[PDB]
């Protein structure tokens, strides 16, 4: 069935129409960004604000003795 | 993937120093109470053991 898979089609032609439009808050309106900023900030919370985009450096350290 | 690769090259390249420590004076805090063992009772004891065990024979007679 391809009235069915016309509609798999029909959405998939807007797989391509939107995907080759752009997609995001695009073909779609601002809405996405207005969350997006906050939701990706939550990801910043999900890692802590330890910059998930700077290569980390590492501890050089000593425990105690006498 | 510039980030990945940046960190990838960095990780591939990334080689830690090793830790800090400081009580390798314990090596020598040993040698002091390493001569205490020696001097004090190394020598004392041989000396003392000599006269005594020797001191067994003659008074065993």
């Amino acid at each position: 069935l391809d009235p069915v898979q016309k509609l798999f089609v029909d959405k998939i032609r807007e797989y391509r129409t939107k995907r080759q439009t752009s997609g995001g808050p695009v073909d779609a309106g601002p809405e996405y960004q207005q969350d997006l900023d906050r939701e990706l900030f939550k990801l910043k919370q999900m890692y802590g604000k330890a910059d998930m985009n700077t290569f980390p450096n590492f501890t050089f350290e000593d425990p105690k003795f006498e | 993937a510039g980030l990945v690769d940046d960190f990838e090259k960095k990780f591939n390249a990334l080689k830690v120093p090793i830790p800090e420590d400081k009580y390798t004076a314990q090596v020598d805090a040993e040698e002091k109470e390493d001569v205490k063992s020696c001097a004090e009772f190394l020598t004392q004891s041989k000396t003392r053991i000599q006269e005594y065990e020797k001191e067994l024979e003659k008074m065993r007679n």
